[PDB]
């Protein structure tokens, strides 16, 4: 039985187990005299045990007590591990000679990229350009080599350990050779590190040894991003980045960080929170007018030193008796930190240049010093002072909230549905408010008055939102732990730690809990509920059964995690949708106009909440919807309930007896009577409670207001119309407003309880900080590094998957050209991690040894004859650059260079290999295609087109793929290959509602093939409004997220462990994915076709839906086969006799046009919609998920209206989905306007929107034309619709704008786009002739029943019109 | 005439429905569900109402 | 009518101006922590003297009793204030970054 | 009219000392009443749609 | 006209004063008040039930 361990930090270091562990092993007090050492020191762990038997560490530890050897903690082997330098002539040679073979292969991997590009435009290394930059590139730079070199030593010592890992259990890595000097001790249950020079250890969890390696990561990939943008940025001053870094600048910024963590210990990373703080001062610096920059400065350099102050009396408080009390340096207690920290804040300062796209790229160094150990106890200990206080509030201000809660919803149902919400209470109004009820308006806040915002408080309603009647189970599953109930807690901490009565308490009361109950992980919560049904949540939730419950706990782990048990989660989750479907819609904020803004983070914003401050506004939910209690269960029900820091190595003392914890004694880590604001929870809920009291502080300030919220952010922006006083400027009145309104913004937060300190709020004009990202005069300052910078060689994977961490490698380089600007320099620096993750890390992946890198072997040696090649790198040049749809290395496809979507994937894979077989093959991409002296471009599409049909199950695999070709052409994923490991588990689990769908699922994915199997023209699309409409799909969402975890074979068993069963599936299933390029590819004559395609004429589109549909071996596909844009675009800079097709023009003034930003409205690419009617009816009585159920069926009567059979194909679905007649039903359905629903249909496997590859704020730097096309497509084509989506046209457009510039340094004033018309059909609707099979419609509803959407019940239907 | 210094009650009138009824939503608190009140002070709703015509039959 | 209105008006005055002069304080963890304690109505000057003497467990109680009161307390004031002052340790920071 | 707002000023009159009372008690049977008038107000609205039905 | 209004008025003195019976036993604290109010519901439950039972 094998276990696989982490390749990455996730979750969290833990404190203490670095506390737990150290304290053993030397017997005394380590990071903390709090209670885990001392329980960890009375009664050891196993998992410890095994690391202090060790004969080395038994070693250092008898040396520790003879003194020969100081202990210190982790922080300070972060600075020793990344300020070594180590170098044996031969070792220095080496790691640089492995760093320039790296560059050399990502710049020779890149060239054929850039060479199909600039042959495209018109504009061992081929392009010119890269052979500059390889010239410039061949010698890396020392503070480079030095990140690289540390950087392999810790994968190394960590790849070193994992595979050996897998390959016997409880193995611990000794090393002391890999990196110098430095002996580790490593396994997955604790970390001992000991340098020998300086006569130093450390003990820490194994997580910080993923924290450091991940720091030499983020470093390596901060110092290969900025050398390859350097180095780009010596040749055209446009084609790197936007920032421009000195990296000896950078590699000093890190080694001081590192050293203020030296001196501070653990406590140093509360300084390192106020690199935020700094980085936005230099922004405002910049940006702001005096009174705003002089102002936030000020309040910021109070932020860095109350944390620098807070920093050292936490560290000189927690040190006091520990094992470290000697460790913390003069430097502290004579404060000369001062000037270290002056040292720092001098290079953020020196390195951000005053240049406003350095410092919005250098957020990255948020990120880059490595985690805190969070102490699980502190975390509650600083928190409960926040929660069991007492607020006092006045009632008027309590009245003045819950009436703008109540104004916002009855503005909220007048403007969406007509009407005010339906009042029990409207008898209380005065007349010139019944006067707007019963007109059906509203006063708008000009007209509002706060007497009104009283008297509004008093109204109580009727029901207009009902509840589910049926779980969700799409909604309710997630991957994640749970809490154990109250009495059965105690299992979350490792039996050793725990007394006898505790011990022997548990193994009697485990005996009185369900199987469900024990599981303490949502999957195994609802798999083993043996007496589930899917009504038992509404049935609680009517029948308050949350209410002073003895079951319950909130359980506290690792920016504290909150979880309870599984009753109490579904109400939570459920109070958290409802608000989502149904109150969100009336809350999207989720002589001068004196400006002003004001911004506040929400960090602290829960804990506030007491229930009367939150309740009152919650009670108008309750009403609303209809029931007592759901959307005020938080504070009605935690104040009961003990908290619990439920982390396994920090477990309460117990006192002796004791064994219910609403009967243990409070301590650190352990306290009752919490007055809600749990984090997360109810999250939805106090972003409505923001956003309502703004339009309190809006009339009480006289102010017009617009809000943003979103996660922990706020943003306000405000306007009042204000006469000027003589001498005044517009910024002093500007700075008066943002001051008298900050003063209200706090009178009014305190007027609710939740008292502020500006650390969190500060006040500014015009610049704006949502989302992370920097918005100045509306261009875009990217935060483009911050993202990239993790990017390594298993990255998002589960099982070290060779696929998932291809594509995911794309998915994150990708930053560096949709936010970065620069194609080029995300290319190399993609081909470096790609290069590395194939030609290096393959070589020792963790469960296939060399079993990966040999089946490269073979598909190398195989491109190598297939296309005459001369050397075996120079196929895998060509390996890494053809699409992993053709089991290819290459995960970004050339088009999505330009427009971030296709309608179709399978042309775009043809075309993306056309391009770059020209640098094989010297054809040009400009031209029409040819015959040449050699066939290879030829002999591939043959290849392409000629494969011997083996379809299986051909439409329900159309149905939840409607892109997929199977018959074993293209790459298996995750999904496909785990649906019969999970189906086979799911078909043992004790839960009906699994294990009967499970049962039956593989003969209904028969009969949900056989369903549709007769209609002719067969439509994709189509399938895939059948596939969402039946009950099947939600039952297979629930088989897709099963698919996904690691031990498939073990969910229901309780093991971390993964089978070998799992182990020898994802080895076929990663063997066969990447050898794929050999049987896509055959040698044999190609199946015999002594003539190689004619290609002459040869339209690629055409030839991708005669592979589409040979694949299926279907007579007709239809719908799905849109051209690929960059191949029908033919490119040109000057309007010719032709004086045809799509001109884009530049509308900025000046020949640069990156970083600048123009008079047009910026773009997003919208497709048209769906033209329908909406029916009147009263909407809110149907619930969001049956609501989309009809416009499903609604969908199907207008694709489908054409069938043989419309009449009982739509019936047997209604009586089944809906529960209603179709005639009665149609009432219902939208109506569909639009002629073509090939050319304008809405489902999930079409894109919506299409975006272009560059950021949306320069694309108001041009305007698009398409008068010109429109004559040809017109006159050509009859005026009727062509299989062409014109918003990537317009997309391939405006990137093609942003490329050209990179690639030649001007921006250039017109380009035109002429069509190959060859690649554009006609889009016409068809005749869906043949009978659907309605037996095998019924037999997939019956199977299914669990799954179904709620039926209308006529009591529902009446009520509805 | 009278009615004009009438709406002057009013306006006042319901300015103390919006207060008292402000004061029992906030007083229906954590130890009312403790003590199992609540519903008495909030009054019962039409999910648990149409529940207890389910009992009814 | 006048007469008799004069006795309404005065008194719907004697309720709204107690409703405008009451404090809600939380329900919260009863003294010496032995359950919850319930959530308490009062008028300004009552819960201003509770706070005052101590009575309930609330913390800047300072600033409890002067935000509660028509007035602006001093923590606020530093704050809330045009230009924002530099504590001694942030002001000799700030020499070192000229 | 008289008598009207002297019932009014009675009815005012209890008002003043239940909140007298209530900030006093920081230290039934109308209730019950007001419920059972409201909760069967309400329950007439399921039975109008249930005859509909 | 007053012959409206004064029957208005007479009802929202009947909701507050409604109101104020709620806050008034709501304020009190010991076992015997805590439980006559939970016990009003269980009857009214009971009482509504075989009210509903009619029809």
């Amino acid at each position: 039985n094998v276990y696989l361990t982490d390749s990455y930090l996730k979750g969290v270091i833990s404190f203490s187990e670095c506390n737990a562990l150290g304290s053993y092993i030397f017997n005394g007090p380590y990071l903390k005299n709090d209670y885990t050492n001392l329980i960890s020191r009375q009664n050891p762990l196993i998992e410890h045990m095994n690391l202090k038997k060790l004969n080395i560490t038994q070693s250092l530890i008898s040396k520790y007590h003879k003194g020969e050897i100081k202990l210190e903690e982790p922080t300070y082997f972060q600075s020793l591990l990344m300020t070594y330098k180590s170098m044996t002539s031969s070792e220095q040679i080496a790691t640089t000679n492995l760093l320039k073979k790296i560059i050399r292969r990502a710049i020779e991997i890149s060239d054929v990229k850039v060479y199909a590009i600039l042959n495209k435009l018109g504009l061992t290394i081929k392009t010119t350009l890269l052979k500059k930059l390889m010239c410039s590139m061949q010698h890396p730079p020392s503070w480079l080599i030095h990140w690289f070199n540390l950087y392999t030593k810790l994968n190394n010592i960590l790849t070193q350990y994992r595979s050996n890992e897998v390959k016997n259990h409880g193995f611990t890595l000794i090393d002391n050779q890999t990196l110098s000097g430095f002996q580790f001790i490593l396994n997955q249950y604790g970390c001992i590190v000991y340098h020998k020079e300086l006569k130093r250890i450390t003990v820490t969890t194994y997580n910080q040894f993923l924290t450091w390696k991940d720091i030499s990561l983020s470093r390596l990939n901060v110092c290969l991003i900025t050398w390859i943008s350097n180095c780009l940025n010596t040749l055209n001053k446009s084609l790197g980045l936007r920032c421009g870094f000195n990296n000896v600048i950078l590699t000093q910024l890190f080694l001081y960080g590192d050293c203020i963590l030296k001196l501070f210990h653990n406590e140093g990373f509360y300084i390192i929170k106020e690199v935020e703080g700094f980085i936005m001062s230099l922004i405002l610096n910049i940006t702001e007018e005096d009174q705003f920059r002089k102002r936030f400065y000020n309040s910021m350099l109070n932020n860095i030193t109350d944390a620098a102050n807070k920093a050292q009396k936490n560290l000189l408080s927690r040190v006091c008796h520990t094992l470290l009390d000697k460790t913390v340096s003069d430097n502290i207690i004579n404060g000369r930190w001062i000037i270290l920290l002056s040292k720092f804040l001098k290079l953020i300062k020196l390195a951000g240049d005053n240049n406003l796209n350095n410092l919005s790229e250098l957020y990255f160094l948020f990120r880059i010093f490595g985690h805190p150990m969070v102490d699980e106890r502190q975390a509650m200990d600083a928190v409960k002072i926040n929660c069991n206080e007492t607020k006092f509030y006045l009632l008027s201000s309590l009245s003045m909230l819950r009436g703008a809660f109540i104004y916002r919803i009855i503005k909220g149902f007048v403007n969406n549905y007509n009407r005010w919400p339906t009042l029990r209470n409207a008898i209380v109004l005065p007349l010139r408010w019944l006067t707007y009820y019963k007109l059906n308006t509203y006063p708008s806040l000009l007209e509002l008055t706060e007497r009104d915002l009283i008297v509004l408080s008093g109204l109580r309603f009727y029901r207009e939102f009902r509840l589910p009647k049926k779980v969700d189970l799409e909604m309710i599953i997630n991957d994640k732990a749970i809490s154990p109930p109250k009495n059965l807690i105690w299992t979350s901490f490792p039996r050793n730690y725990m007394p006898s009565h505790i011990q022997n308490y548990i193994e009697h009361e485990k005996l009185k809990f369900s199987e469900s109950d024990k599981s303490r992980r949502v999957l195994e919560y609802y798999l083993r509920d043996n007496k589930f049904n899917e009504c038992d949540l509404y049935n609680c939730v009517v029948n308050q059964s949350y209410l002073n419950n003895p079951n319950h706990v909130v359980s506290l782990t690792g920016r504290m995690f909150a979880m309870q048990p599984g009753m109490f989660r579904q109400v939570q989750i459920l109070a958290e949708k409802m608000i989502a479907e149904n109150i969100l819609q009336f809350f999207p904020e989720s002589n001068y106009i004196s400006k002003c803004s004001i911004i506040t983070d929400l960090s602290k914003f829960n804990q506030a909440f007491r229930y009367e401050t939150s309740c009152i506004c919650s009670d108008v939910l309750d009403e609303l919807h209809g029931v007592q209690s759901l959307f005020s269960w938080l504070h009605l029900t935690i104040p009961h309930v003990t908290i619990i820091c439920t982390y396994r190595h920090a477990p309460p003392y117990i006192g002796d007896h004791i064994v219910d914890l609403n009967n243990v004694d409070e301590q650190s880590g352990l306290y009752r009577y919490h007055m809600g604001g749990i984090e997360g929870w109810c999250q939805k809920l106090w972003t409505i409670e923001a956003i309502s009291l703004l339009d309190l502080i809006s009339l009480k300030g006289k102010f017009s207001i617009t809000a943003l919220i979103n996660g922990d952010n706020q943003s306000i922006d405000i306007s009042k119309p204000i006469r000027l006083m003589e001498g005044q400027t517009h910024a002093q009145a500007d700075y008066l407003l943002a001051l008298n309104s900050l003063k209200l913004l706090y009178k009014e937060y305190a007027g609710i309880g939740h008292k502020l300190k500006g650390t969190e709020t500060y006040i500014s004009r015009d610049m704006q900080f949502m989302s992370k990202t920097i918005q100045h005069n509306g261009v875009y300052y990217p935060a483009s590094i911050k993202k990239v910078l993790r990017v390594g060689p298993w990255i998002n994977t589960i099982l070290d998957d060779f696929k998932v961490s291809l594509e995911s490698i794309g998915s994150l380089t990708q930053e560096l050209e949709y936010r970065g600007e620069s194609l080029l320099c995300s290319l190399i620096f993609r081909n470096v991690w790609l290069y590395n993750q194939i030609a290096l890390q393959l070589k020792n992946h963790a469960l296939c040894n060399n079993k990966l890198y040999l089946d490269i072997l073979k598909v190398l040696k195989h491109l190598k004859t297939f296309f005459n090649l001369d050397n075996i790198d120079t196929a895998l040049t060509l390996y890494m650059n053809l699409p992993m749809l053709f089991g290819g290395g290459d995960p970004n496809l050339l088009y999505r260079s330009f427009y971030r979507r296709t309608p179709d994937f399978l042309t775009e894979a043809i075309v993306h290999s056309v391009f770059i077989l020209s640098y094989y093959t010297n054809h040009d991409l400009k031209d029409k295609l040819q015959d040449l002296s050699d066939d290879r471009l030829n002999k591939f599409l043959t290849c392409i087109i000629t494969f011997d049909k083996n379809p299986n199950a051909e439409f329900v695999t159309l149905m939840r793929d409607p892109q997929a070709l199977g018959s074993e052409r293209q790459a298996k994923i995750t999904s496909e290959i785990n649906r019969l490991a999970v189906t086979e588990v799911l078909s043992t689990a004790p839960n009906k509602i699994f294990s009967k769908s499970a049962q039956h699922y593989t003969t209904t994915e028969i009969d949900l093939n056989d369903i549709m199997q007769n209609i002719e023209p067969t439509y994709p699309h189509g399938l895939r409004v059948v596939y969402e409409s039946l009950p099947f799909y939600k039952a297979e969402k629930i088989v897709n997220l099963i698919s996904g975890t690691k031990s498939i074979t073990n969910i229901l068993e309780k093991t971390s462990a993964i089978d070998l069963t799992d182990i020898d599936r994802a080895t076929e299933m990663m063997r066969k994915n990447i050898t794929l390029l050999i049987r896509i590819l055959p040698l044999d004559c190609n199946r015999d076709k002594r003539e190689i395609l004619s290609m002459e004429n040869l339209s690629i589109t055409e030839l991708s839906k005669y592979v589409r549909e040979r694949s299926w071996s279907l007579s007709n596909i239809v719908g799905v086969t849109s051209p690929s844009i960059m191949y029908t675009m033919d490119i040109k800079y000057t309007t010719s006799t032709i004086s045809s097709g799509i001109i884009i023009e530049k509308y900025n003034v000046n020949s640069l046009t990156r970083g600048e930003r123009g008079p047009t409205k910026p773009w997003v690419g919208s497709s048209t919609q769906e033209k329908k009617t909406m029916p009147v009816y009263n909407r809110q009585v149907l619930t969001k998920k049956q609501r989309d159920q009809i416009d499903l069926l609604a969908k199907l009567d207008w694709v489908y209206a054409s069938i043989d059979n419309k009449d009982e194909f739509m019936e047997e679905l209604s009586i089944g989905t809906l529960g209603l007649t179709y005639e009665k039903a149609k009432k219902l359905f939208p109506q569909y306007l639009s002629v073509n629903y090939l050319h304008r249909l809405t489902v999930s496997s079409r894109p919506c929107e299409f975006p272009a590859s560059i950021p949306a704020y320069r694309t108001t730097n041009y305007h698009f034309d398409t008068s010109p096309i429109n004559r040809i497509l017109t006159e050509k084509y009859g005026d009727e619709d062509i299989d062409i989506v014109f918003q990537n046209c317009i997309s391939f457009g405006l990137s093609l704008m942003s490329v050209v510039e990179q690639f030649t340094n001007v921006c250039p004033n017109r380009i035109i786009l002429i069509p190959k018309l060859n690649e554009i059909h006609l889009m016409k609707p068809p005749i869906f002739t043949g009978d659907v099979d309605i037996h095998k419609l019924k037999q997939v509803i019956q199977k299914q029943h669990m799954f179904l959407p709620d039926k209308i019940s006529l009591t529902q239907y009446v009520e509805l019109f | 005439n009278i009615t004009a210094r009438l709406d002057r009650i009013d306006e006042k009138l319901s300015e103390i429905l919006g207060m008292l009824h402000t004061l029992v939503v906030a007083s229906a608190g954590p130890t009312s569900a403790r003590d199992g009140i609540r519903d008495a002070m909030i009054g019962l709703r039409e999910e648990m109402i149409e529940k207890i015509r389910t009992e009814a039959l």
